[PDB]
């Protein structure tokens, strides 16, 4: 709705709910959903599989408080692989990897501790297909690949070696074309997403498979009188959306 | 206006790639090539391509040949792509060029080049640069790692090309393979990457 | 007619893959079967592997998949017994989804698509394996992982111990046909390695 | 249908379909359903949880081939405890420990080898609250109560220390009120039976309680002639039909 | 009709009639008739020859049993050429000559006495168009070709070299395409088939021309105790269906 | 899918087969060609046609020559099929070569290649691979033998090329006959065999 | 979509050109304020100049331009008070027409187009820069005068000096986003030099 001017109210205030969980935050910025899109269940057309998916709906889609990090005045970003982290977590983790063929989108709530100043937002977007780029040994001969632990961090994160590249050839400043908002916090507060999906194949095993990868990175330094407390803590919450799955057999963690 | 547009963009066309093979043909004295289908390590056509992931493509490339001197010089040509399935030829006498199945064409260096179109191979709804994950089951060693870009969908198969002779050739040939894009539909275009070159092929 | 229909018509994959056993069909294709553990006991193990594995390479099936660079569709099989007719045996059928290993045991088996088989005056037991794939269509060669490539594995198992009669020998054997399913296709024809001679035949 | 001189035919041979699992014996008897009830959903009336239950029915309902069991020409009979067995086997009992309150019924398939002779019927029933007890010592004084294992045996079976006694104060005989089939094998073969329910608890928990409990114990001895295979092995697969959960919460295996 | 698990009954049970020959067998399966075609007379359009057929229907069309064959547990299956078996038996074979342009198909029964275990099933078949193929040295280089006695061996059979070849370049397994049914025996009794035609010429005088010849080869050894009767005989009756013959002129025995 | 349709399987196109006349031409000083009808005795082709034994056939092959080195030269060739019926040319000179109604084209190599259709010729409603039985009559003596597997309906006649000079060519020649299937119908399909080589030609 | 459209959705000029500030872009993005004097300083001075310039040549804008030959249509710009939050400032933003020279001063730049920022909960302002040329393309491609090819210049002032709370700092940054207007259009899609690399991938 809001032009540059205007700007209305209860924008920033939101609730979001799910299976038995819910999140408010008293500042937001309006949620942003990808590309104009909105979850769905893939298409009879679209499914390959003829395998009935099932879709657990509730204890799938709740809201995970996989982990919280904490900040640095300046920190590398890092990267939450989609689908590691749910399936790290269970049951839905835990149904995954019996469920292996595995499809969803989630609604992701990112939620942090506030100040006023809130100076050095931090942005954070997903992409789609997130690659990593080694330096190579920076002779560019070298040519090394990522580690395991780098590429599928497992949710621990990653932390980028180098934010502007985001160690992919891919400019920073571009990275906003992908739907994103950033937190001053001054600005607003734990953003809220949704995210739409593209996924290239209508249903994926998808334990292999990323759908994407979540990236915080401060665009900004953060600032503060010695005074005010030194600590700013980033929590995520997501909740996964509809998921289906197909392939029954044994799980795997891999 | 016209030329901002899409169309005018994609339509352009550019050298895909090209191979020269000396007559004296250290690299294949034989003179047979077995081409990747990796137009991809080319940067600069192929960031286009990768600029619109979706695309629904008619195709048609041109070929043209000529030595490193670009004289032009009379000999006839047969050429084929098998698949990535078929077996690759080993040699000038190999069994696979005459290929009963596998697409050949045959066309003179006198004769005017040759343009054909190729459909969307693609098992995948499309071929998309990116892949994140593993083709591959399993833990992935540090020795996988390698294993990391590479995206099966959007490989192709090999092109064979070789001059028809028992002997070796008198003269070289470029494969100097021209592509030019019909019009384009495409979906879901994807920034730019210049990069490090991490190596290649790269998945970039 | 079609290619496919030939396929229908008859393809058996290779029981066992053994130089003796293939190059003497007979021997590969008797699975035996005895008085054994009721259970626990694993009758084989298969692999889906396209024909890039031997015995669907052996089959009709196999040949014509190599000649396609890509094969989809699901297969059916078939099992029947031989084995004596006054004994009686249960034995259990499985298949697995691929990313699995294999299944390396009866119980394991049995979590993927299963089948139980009470073997009796019906001779014959039709397994089917379903089309299950992330893409619609898969390469007929495999050789290097590819999730795509790999359809998957199956096994069997003794639901239960083979009994016999006394007058029934203990060992009892079971063959294995193989189909394909309405449902097939195969893209790009292009050459089949399969056939080849050094020299000219003229 | 039949009266003891009727007999039709293919009563005998039958199929028993569930998720992705099937059965068919050509030798049966006509199956017999308890109580003349089959297995329903909870009605809403009858449910206190005020949680929506779970119903995964596809994967939940499906043959499983627990364990198979050896014979002897006479053994003691042992007994399956309904709740561990499906608890035991995955993704099922995998899926109860999270979604831990749990009801359900189920349909069961013994399968085992015939012979002819098939003498030495076994007579397997379930009765629901079977409830051991023990001798006490045989003073009766000891006042000793059965062992964990022996109560809930985890689908070990239990063999029956007397069955005629059953180690309860009910007598074997009486036992044929409780429904079930016998198979002599020479009769019939692989037994079909789909239970319905006695629930005391609309919902349960029901990872502590046992619905009922499988017995097989052989009515009569086993005879062959030497010559004839001395192995008779019994098998036994059973589908749990509508199963529901509650309780999401973390899993226990207790 | 059947699917794998239907069955019906009498299926099983036939009767074949011919020309003043019958023959039952209790046990059977359902008759095959090839490509889904039954015989028939040669059409007006089909037949060049301009000289008018005769049909002895009745004569011609009925069962021989041109020769009965013992059987060994394994042995190697020999084939019955078509034509030169009926043409050796008179009367029918005494008039081919006469009329010698001669064309037919013929329904063939096979019968063998049955044994329980019937193990060792053998396969039979016919192919259109079977071809020998030598060895030729094993070199390969000899570039032998095969027996007058081998390619028409009168209906003694020929024992085939190889099963798996064939003597020929198809593989026995692919075989199957081919219209033929399978006596283990255990599962069934005497075939019957009838064979369709395929005919290169519309007529011909079919002295030199094979329609086709059957095989007889076991796929599996057969097996018994050694108590059980070792002999196991194999029979073959057949009866031409529609014959037509022209080209009256004298009969050669050629 | 359409690739595994009858259609796609047959209408790719092979060689053929293919001869090499050497200018020094031991085999043909004169470098004339009486080519046999047989395309039977090349496996690969041959046996897809095997495949289906019956089809409604228009057929177009299409010529292409070139030295064993695969260069051009310049010669004008001319092309015959007499039928098997015709006496088929001795030498250079040979009468039959001119050819009232035998059909012959004249191309020049540099000539683009050219494309011609025959008719399903067989006096046989098909042509089978498969003979059972002699084409003639009579006691089969074991010489007789190696008649067995001869149709005479799928026999057809000879091809004749020659390049015109009464002197002897300066430059070599290959036949590089390449045929493509129209669009087909088939009937009755038989499996493939591989064989032991019994012996060229064989019914295989 | 179109190139144009992607460029719609972000591009950025680099606030300062420098080469460290280029090659560690988020030094380079913010630009300081202070506290200072209410007017008469200069926030920054700016090119129009089409991504010839360094600042619009790093931007995807830049990129796209200079594949184009010409590019026509006004670009729209936006900047962000990123500073204390307390702290209140007023800037004013200036936008110059060509064939004048840099505004080197507050008051000339706000005789052509300006802008005043009350920055406050508004936490973004945009400027917008019209299309003004003489002809209806421009190249994008300067590095010569030409009336068609210079856009223009735009500068930043403080329009009062900054002012902070005891507790806010007393600098502050600002943001500088950038942005292509509806109507952007260029012509004869060409190369682009921006990249290419010495030897051969391969």
């Amino acid at each position: 709705s809001p032009t540059a001017e205007a700007c209305g109210y209860s924008d920033r205030v939101a609730q979001l709910t799910v299976g038995n969980s819910t999140i408010t935050t008293q500042e937001a910025a309006n949620v942003i959903v990808a590309y104009g899109e909105w979850p769905q269940y893939c298409p009879d057309t679209d499914a390959t599989a003829v395998d009935k998916p099932t879709r657990p709906d509730v204890s799938v889609n709740r809201f995970y408080t996989l982990d919280t990090k904490d900040w640095s005045s300046s920190s590398k970003g890092w990267y939450w692989k989609f689908p590691d982290i749910l399936a790290e977590t269970g049951v839905f983790g835990q149904n995954a990897q019996f469920h292996f063929l595995y499809r969803s989108g989630f609604c992701i709530h990112v939620q942090c501790n506030a100040s006023k100043f809130h100076q050095g937002a931090l942005l954070v977007a997903v992409l789609p297909e997130y690659v990593t780029g080694t330096v190579s040994g920076n002779t560019g001969h070298e040519n090394t690949h990522p580690p395991y632990a780098a590429t599928q961090p497992g949710a621990t994160g990653f932390e980028l070696t180098n934010p502007y590249i985001l160690d992919a050839g891919i400019p920073l400043s571009q990275l906003l074309v992908c739907p994103h908002q950033w937190i001053n916090l001054r600005t607003n507060n734990c953003a809220t997403i949704v995210v739409p999906y593209i996924n290239s194949v209508p249903f994926d095993s998808a334990l292999n498979h990323c759908n994407f990868g979540l990236v915080v990175i401060p665009v900004s330094p953060l600032g503060f009188l010695q005074g005010a407390t030194p600590t700013i803590p980033i929590t995520i919450t997501v909740a996964p959306m509809n998921s289906e799955f197909s392939g029954l057999r044994q799980a795997v963690t891999q | 206006t016209e030329e901002t547009s899409i169309t005018n963009f994609y339509s352009r066309a550019g050298l895909v790639g090209v191979v020269n093979m000396p007559v004296q043909g250290t690299s294949n004295t034989k003179g047979f090539a077995k081409w990747g289908i990796d137009i991809m390590g080319f940067v600069q056509m192929r960031r286009k391509l990768e600029l619109m992931t979706y695309m629904r493509f008619s195709a048609e490339f041109t070929f043209v040949a000529s030595t490193p001197e670009g004289e032009t010089t009379n000999l006839i040509l047969q050429y084929m792509y098998a698949p990535p399935g078929a077996p690759l030829p080993t040699r000038r006498d190999s069994y696979e060029w005459q290929t009963s199945t596998n697409p050949s064409i045959i066309s003179k260096m006198a004769d005017p080049p040759a343009q054909v179109s190729v459909p969307f191979l693609s098992p995948a709804s499309a071929y998309q640069w990116f892949y994140d994950g593993y083709p591959t089951f399993g833990k992935h060693p540090i020795d996988q790692d390698f294993q990391y870009g590479m995206c099966p969908n959007n490989m192709m198969g090999t092109f064979c090309v070789r001059m028809i002779g028992g002997g070796k050739p008198t003269q070289s040939v470029t494969i100097r393979i021209y592509m030019r894009l019909k019009h384009i539909r495409a979906w879901v275009p994807r920034p730019l990457r210049s990069q490090n070159y991490t190596m290649r092929n790269y998945p970039n | 007619r079609n290619l496919l229909e030939l396929c229908q018509i008859d393809t058996i994959m290779e029981v066992n893959n053994l130089t003796t056993n293939e190059a003497t069909p007979m021997e590969r294709l008797r699975i035996p079967v005895q008085v054994q553990t009721q259970s626990g006991e694993l009758c084989a193990a298969f692999k889906a592997d396209p024909g890039l594995d031997g015995p669907w390479q052996s089959t009709m099936v196999g040949q014509l998949c190599r000649y396609y660079t890509q094969w989809s569709g699901s297969l059916k099989i078939t099992f029947m017994f031989t084995g004596s007719f006054m004994a009686t045996g249960k034995m259990l059928i499985a298949y697995t989804p691929p990313g699995g290993s294999l299944p390396a045991n009866r119980m394991q088996a049995m979590l993927g698509t299963h089948v139980i088989w009470d073997f009796g005056l019906q001779s014959s037991v039709t397994l089917v394996v379903p089309w299950i794939s992330n893409t619609h269509y898969r390469s007929q060669a495999t050789g290097s992982f590819f999730d795509y490539y790999a359809t998957g594995i199956v096994s069997l198992w003794y639901q239960t111990n083979f009994v016999v009669p006394i007058g029934a020998p203990t060992t009892a054997y079971i063959v294995v046909l193989g189909s394909a399913q309405k449902n097939f296709t195969m893209r790009l024809c292009r050459d089949t390695s399969e056939l080849t001679q050094a020299a000219e035949y003229q």
